[PDB]
RNA sequence: AGAACCUUACCUGGUCUUGACAUCCACGGAAGUUUUCAGAGAUGAGAAUGUGCCUUCGGGAACCGUGAGACAGGUGCUGCAUGGCUGUCGUCAGCUCGUGUUGUGAAAUGUUGGGUUAAGUCCCGCAACGAGCGCAACCCUUAUCCUUUGUUGCCAGCGGUCCGGCCGGGAACUCAAAGGAGACUGCCAGUGAUAAACUGGAGGAAGGUGGGGAUGACGUCAAGUCAUCAUGGCCCUUACGACCAGGGCUACACACGUGCUACAAUGGCGCAUACAAAGAGAAGCGACCUCGCGAGAGCAAGCGGACCUCAUAAAGUGCGUCGUAGUCCGGAUUGGAGUCUGCAACUCGACUCCAUGAAGUCGGAAUCGCUAGUAAUCGUGGAUCAGAAUGCCACGGUGAAUACGU
């Protein structure tokens, strides 16, 4: 229970900082517009797909600022910070978000570069004879 | 292991104090952009032979624990090798293997 | 070799239509790990196709992808002084993943000015049975009605399972001779 | 791109030697291994004898050559031309 | 020849280092050079004591020594007379005056390094060693410890090849990251050149006498650890 | 609020070893001077070495090791010259360098 | 892991022999500093500052010059003479100890079968019984997620207010390092010889011991180092030592190995446009500063790096443009100017930039890593580091085909 109900939506090293309201359906990412930051882009699309499905759209106002990765990625870390706010509207919330995989993190995680091998696991190519 | 990378080390710091002490800013003072229609004179840069041995372009070092050649490391005064062997004993501080 | 039977990761539903044909499709279209552009590509492709017929813009698109689609592969496994050929069916993972990769083979030297137009009008002519993997797949399925003859080390192979205490037909199993 | 940067250059060591090479008009060859150094006005119609790792070369100095150092006209390494390889042992 | 030295992977867990000290990274190198040549010099000075083990930490302007021993009076001397001459001269060694305690002693009968100094000997004399590997391996699990290898090289006999013999009792376990397990190579020579014993002997598989601390940072120290939350 | 007159900083190799030291120098702060905070944990380094693992040859082995720097601030917001004095006084440390210079 | 000298094995030219580095003695000088001149510089003479240290007040140590030895020194040889240590197969999936029985014994058996696994993992079991090593474990690291700290960290909300944590003020909030939490083939279902175990079911970041790493039994291979370093056998020690300069590995004729970057358009071009992580910075970098054509530059407060800097992160994003013609890709060559570290930048050094401009249209023989944060591809930082990174090492962006079958 909060004021402005917030999300964290970390995503593959990405976190997306969300703080969601009740309002008329408007969005600030980055202290700028989504024309400003993903104009004529498919991740502007991705941050609308989470609103556009529990059907709320036209009726949270929402506050965004998101560091680290990439700028396609932080619209994916997007979707997961919405989400994460979102839990109380209903029980069944974050269990249908997760099902519809816009809460699930990434779970794949690093590989260090390892020793003596050129990349994570590529041992040296050598034909040596 | 040679004598001689040992003699150099020792050599170097009286030279570096006695030529190097009186030159420090001098290369820029008298020949670079702040001899602007200043200094310019070789008279007063034909003084750089002197420091040539004590230069920053000499401070190559090798292993002071050894006076090993080749494949050096400033952090432990060591190389490759030697760094390894003084490791597997635990002889270096805050030496650890690594994992991630 | 290898003890048991292990599976495969799964690519999801793209972003902007919820469509695993596309899903599939933007990772046989990835150049260089560069999906997001390989995406712009996909759905621009999509607008165009939208164009020649209005009545789906995933119309051509899914049809090509059932129309250059290989069923087969062939195989070498030796019998004896040759090696000779057997075709085998391929799983439809793969089927959707070679046709995919067909199309978008000859999408990339087409010569339009970007490769959004190229692959639209490459599935225009893979869409209708008219175009470059229409031979590519006819070819396929001519080694595998053509080498119908051979199988896996035929001689030795026909033994093996009547002797092993299993079937008088051939075991597709671990530990068979095969 | 290379240059000599900013600073002006003589030599200490050309310097001694032409100092009193200079007040004869000429004299015998001047014994220079310091082939990393420049040639200068005061040097002309002086012949400086350069060491280019296996003997001293004589280089006569005169206006055109200035612009240059003493290794450029003193070798250093040995190109092996291309008609055919050594192939066989000798008896 | 497989395997990387067994205690080289611990030092960073439950296991401390062989020196403790801090010098901010330029210094580091002139650090571990003088931490070097006071291990070299000294142990030389008390070759006429048992010594299992040296331990060399550099505070500020003071270079502190613990050192480990067969028993609590033997670089102790007469009058406290013989660690005060060891003191003087690793003062005159280092780039600081010095300092030394002795540590309490544990398991000298059962210490890595005084059983191969014991096996070496056979060694330097040229003996038949005919039973002494055994022996040794024998005595070691007779006076303690849970398992123990032993292998032996040095062109035994004096052969003009290499020849080595091994025995391995009870448990040694070897990828070991947790506890102490005590491990020495020794180098020493006889008539032919160097001889060599290692010594790998195992007392358990928990020691605590290096762990992560008991609590987190808000119960720990201070009662009153909190902020004002702003008034900048 | 309060000025900071002075900054101890605690730095140390050992992870585990340097929140336990730390711990008693924030105890030590509270003890003998009244202006003191919970020790903010600010960001670890870590310097990346590589090396042969056999004396000569066999490239494709090597090997690795790490060592971190664990840096701890306390942050006092006012230090007693009390503090300043046990500090001193109690100083006999190896394993963590207290950098009393202030930034 | 950073070759103009030095470094750096070599070669040439210069120079001396207890020695360019230590200990010791005989004789002169304090060493240290500042400075003219001869000599390439090594090295020497001389000037000028200083007379410390100890002293039958001779003389000497330190350190240098000079001379012997004991000795320092030696990339001096032998890796069937070695010590120390590690590589190969290979995460092979095996290796062995105690002990009984069967054989005259060498040796078997156990270590092999059935069932199951990543595994000699584990159920059943035969004259094999009991057990240990590797594998198993402790271990770090990360993920979500709970939690505390609250600056050199932060600001849903509210105030002063351009709506900037600058400040009245806030902990909701990432966020950093640490307490840790979660996941155990444990539950439940099916299969499986009762069984380990595989798969399903449910919540969750995640179900197959969560992702990643640490992590390799014993050993032939006569592997490989005498050059980290130990060291016998064994040689010069006016040297198989060492200082100073110049040249050299990176030469060039090509072949062969590897990686980068490319051959395209997934892109390049122009104009506009975006968010990093992690670390490094007392030979070093560096605010402010003025100079500069971008980069940079010299000066300097300063730094200890969650403060300031390297750093302008790049690919990617927007619009128009381009079609296999070496171009609208690729930019090497080379001419010239502006900038840098140094006696010195020509062959063997760096950075920016203007103009023109070749090889290469994805390579026959040949040739390797890879199971998923992997392979691929892009940039960044770092160890080394005067000045050199395509390498190596770690970090973050975007991130794949399939694993049927033996």
């Amino acid at each position: 229970a909060e004021n402005q109900y917030y999300g964290t939506g970390r995503r593959k090293s990405s976190a997306a900082r969300v703080f969601i309201k009740p309002g008329n359906g408007k969005i600030v990412i980055n202290q700028r517009s989504l024309e400003q930051y993903f104009g004529r882009e498919t991740a502007r699309m991705v941050v609308r797909q989470p609103l556009e499905l529990v059907d709320m759209v036209e009726k949270l106002d929402l506050y965004i600022t998101v560091k680290g990765g990439g700028i396609s990625g932080q619209a994916g870390a997007i979707r997961h910070g919405i989400t994460r706010a979102l839990m109380e509207y209903d029980e069944s919330l974050r269990s249908e978000l997760r099902k519809a995989g816009f809460v699930t993190r990434d779970a794949r995680q690093v590989e260090r570069k390892k020793v003596g091998l050129r990349k994570a696991r590529r041992r040296p190519q050598f034909s040596k004879r | 292991a040679k004598q001689s990378m040992k003699a150099r080390e020792v050599k170097r710091v009286a030279l570096a104090d006695k030529y190097f002490a009186k030159r420090a800013e001098l290369k820029a003072i008298i020949s670079d952009v702040n001899a602007s229609d200043e200094d310019r004179w070789n008279a007063v840069l034909k003084l750089q032979t002197l420091p040539r041995d004590s230069s920053p372009s000499r401070q190559r070092n090798r292993c002071r624990q050894t006076g090993r050649p080749h494949g050096f490391l400033r952090k432990f005064g060591l190389s490759r090798i030697k760094v390894r062997e003084a490791a597997m004993r635990g002889e270096i501080p805050g030496l650890k293997k690594a994992s991630w | 070799p290898r003890r048991r039977v292990i599976g495969q990761r799964k690519i999801l539903p793209d972003p902007k239509f919820g469509s695993e044909l596309l899903a599939k499709f933007v990772n046989i279209l990835m150049v260089d790990g560069k999906k997001s552009t390989a995406e712009s590509i996909v759905y621009s492709a999509l607008e165009t196709l939208a164009q020649r017929s209005g009545k789906s813009e995933l119309e051509a698109f899914e049809v090509a992808l059932e129309n250059v689609r290989p069923t087969v592969e062939v195989k070498s496994r030796r019998v004896g002084g040759s090696t000779y050929q057997v075709p085998v069916e391929v799983r439809p993972v793969r089927r959707n993943a070679l046709a995919m990769r067909w199309i978008v083979e000859a999408a990339r030297k087409r010569g339009d000015k970007s490769m959004a137009l190229r692959l639209a009008n490459e599935l225009s002519d893979a869409a209708e049975n008219k175009g470059t993997a229409v031979k590519k797949r006819e070819d396929v399925h001519r080694m595998a009605e053509a080498n119908k003859a051979f199988a896996h080390y035929r001689w030795l192979s026909l033994r093996s399972f009547s002797h092993q205490a299993g079937a008088s037909s051939k075991q597709p199993a671990l530990g068979y001779l095969n | 791109p290379r240059s000599l940067k900013k600073g002006p250059f003589i030599d200490l060591h050309l310097l001694k030697k032409v100092e009193k090479a200079v007040e004869s008009g000429d004299k015998k060859p001047l014994r220079t291994w310091s082939r990393r150094s420049t040639i200068f006005p005061n040097m002309i119609g002086l012949t400086i004898a350069v060491h280019n790792g296996r003997q001293h070369v004589p280089v006569f100095v005169t206006d055109e050559m200035v612009g240059h150092k003493l290794g450029e006209f003193a070798p250093t390494r040995t190109y092996r031309g291309h008609a055919a390889d050594k192939k066989a042992k000798k008896k | 020849g497989q395997k990387v030295h067994p205690n080289g992977i611990r030092l960073g867990i439950v296991k401390p280092w062989n020196s403790t000290w801090f010098a901010n990274t330029k210094e580091f190198a002139d650090n571990l050079d003088s931490d070097f040549k006071v291990r070299q010099y000294l142990t030389k000075e008390l070759a006429k004591a048992s010594v299992s083990r040296i331990v060399i930490e550099r505070p500020a302007k003071s270079i502190r020594v613990t050192i480990h021993t067969a028993r609590p009076g033997i670089v102790i001397g007469k009058k406290g007379e013989d660690v005060e001459k060891l003191r003087k001269v690793v003062a005159d060694i280092a780039g600081v005056p010095a300092q030394i305690n002795i540590a309490e002693v544990r398991k000298p009968e059962l210490d890595a390094k005084l059983v191969a100094d014991s096996i070496t000997s056979q060694l330097e004399r040229r003996v038949m060693f005919r039973r002494a590997m055994k022996r040794a391996v024998q005595n070691a699990m007779r006076l303690g410890a849970k398992g123990i290898k032993v292998e032996v090289s040095g062109r035994l006999g004096g052969a003009e090849i290499a020849r080595t013999e091994w025995y391995r009792e009870g448990r040694v376990p070897l990828h070991t990251l947790r506890a102490d397990i005590d491990y020495n190579t020794s180098e020493a020579h006889t008539t032919y050149g160097v001889i060599g014993v290692k010594v790998w002997i195992f007392k358990g598989e928990i020691l605590g006498g290096m762990a992560a601390v008991e609590q987190p940072e808000k119960p720990a120290a201070q009662p009153k650890k909190q902020q004002r939350k702003g008034r900048k | 609020m309060q000025n900071q007159r002075i900054r101890i900083r605690l730095k140390a190799f050992d992870h585990r070893l340097i929140d336990q030291a730390t711990a008693e120098i924030v105890e030590t702060a509270k003890r003998t001077g009244a202006q003191v905070r919970g020790p903010i944990p600010l960001p670890t380094r870590k310097e990346r070495f590589t090396v042969l693992i056999s004396p000569h040859v066999n490239k494709d082995a090597r090997d690795q090791y790490e060592i971190r720097t664990h840096l701890r601030l306390v942050d006092i917001v006012e230090p007693t010259e009390k503090t300043v004095d046990a500090l001193m006084r109690l100083d006999l440390a190896a394993g963590v360098d207290v950098q009393i210079s202030l930034g």
